[PDB]
């Protein structure tokens, strides 16, 4: 699975979660754990994606991660 | 509950006036108070001449304290996002990075000689804005105590002017948008329903940055319109009425603060 395919998949999950979508285009910080829980709940495949790849995606998409 | 975008949050570069190879990078919501703390003390350290510091540049417009700290730490590390020449090149490298590009940050110089070195872009690192203080300092004279003090006092006045003016401008603009909402007769550019606080999607509004332009919409409606590799956050959308370039971060700043 290419990184491009994974990034498209994660972006598509965000777009199906209205509350989370609004939070991201309003630049709201979110913890990695909270984000991954919201994503996984839209599609359990997120379990198979490593943290480093998720973090690369958050950087690219402008998602603000709070430690 | 949403958190507001800061009225001001900036990442600054200090250069010691006397020890001109000494620099400091930090971030703050109030650069005037912060510069006093650096130059005096944190609250009411033997001096070796490092103080006073000149604040030579500040990057501001961050959507959160978290984002400013991310920039600050990347800038200090020198980082997965990628002498005075290196410190300034790092600014450009970060402003080109995908993550910070969404923020349409402003790079402001308080010292024109520092601005010229940045512009010279020795390393050819070259949507963000660049500005230079009116009456910016130029070559620094640090030969005497009085010269050093004069630099510190003039630099403080420049930092005060930028900060107090930025806050006053946001205050004025908030008041003008609030008046538009308060009339209760504006309608959404896209869905045509009356603009009124009544449901986050219904109470977040978007305005043109030109306060005399009449473009107003629901934030959700503007978002939908602007968004029609895949992305989530609009980048440099244009006003559908006057076609001027908008900064999505400023749109959100006013949107959320008006609702709060
Ligand atoms: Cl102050
Ligand atoms: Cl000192
Ligand atoms: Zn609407
Ligand atoms: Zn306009």
């Amino acid at each position: 699975t290419s990184k491009s395919e994974v990034f498209e998949f994660l972006t598509h999950l965000v777009k199906q979660e209205p509350d989370l979508l609004t939070r991201i285009y309003c630049f709201q910080p979110i913890t990695m754990n909270d984000l991954i829980n919201k994503l996984r709940n839209k599609d359990s495949f997120v379990d198979l994606i490593d943290d480093g790849t998720i973090r690369e995606w958050t950087d690219k998409l402008g998602i603000c991660i709070r430690s | 509950e949403f958190q507001q975008i800061p009225d001001f949050y900036g990442c600054y570069l200090l250069q010691s006036i006397s020890k001109r190879q000494s620099f400091y990078i930090g971030s703050t919501p109030n650069p005037v108070r912060r510069l006093r703390q650096h130059n005096g003390s944190l609250s009411r350290t033997k001096r070796d001449g490092t103080r006073p510091w000149e604040m030579v540049a500040i990057v501001y417009g961050f959507p959160s304290r978290i984002a400013a700290l991310q920039f600050q730490h990347a800038w200090q590390h020198g980082t997965r996002y990628i002498s005075i020449h290196h410190k300034l090149a790092m600014i450009t490298s970060l402003l080109k990075n995908e993550y910070f590009r969404y923020m349409d940050l402003t790079l402001h110089f308080f010292n024109q000689k520092v601005e010229e070195i940045w512009k010279n872009d020795k390393f050819n690192v070259s949507n963000y804005t660049v500005s230079l203080s009116q009456d910016a300092l130029t070559e620094i004279n640090n030969d005497t105590i009085d010269d050093i003090m004069d630099v510190n006092e003039k630099n403080m006045e420049l930092v005060q002017n930028l900060y107090s003016t930025t806050l006053a401008e946001k205050t004025k603009t908030l008041l003008l948008y609030k008046e538009k909402i308060d009339t209760g007769i504006n309608t959404c550019q896209f869905c045509n329903k009356i603009i009124k606080h009544n449901n986050i999607s219904e109470n977040l509004f978007a305005f043109c940055r030109d306060t005399s332009c009449t473009f107003v919409s629901h934030l959700a409606c503007a978002y939908r319109y602007f968004m029609s590799e895949d992305t989530i956050i609009p980048q440099s959308p244009k006003c559908p009425k006057c076609y001027t370039l908008l900064k999505w971060c400023d749109v959100i700043y006013y949107s959320i603060k008006l609702n709060k």
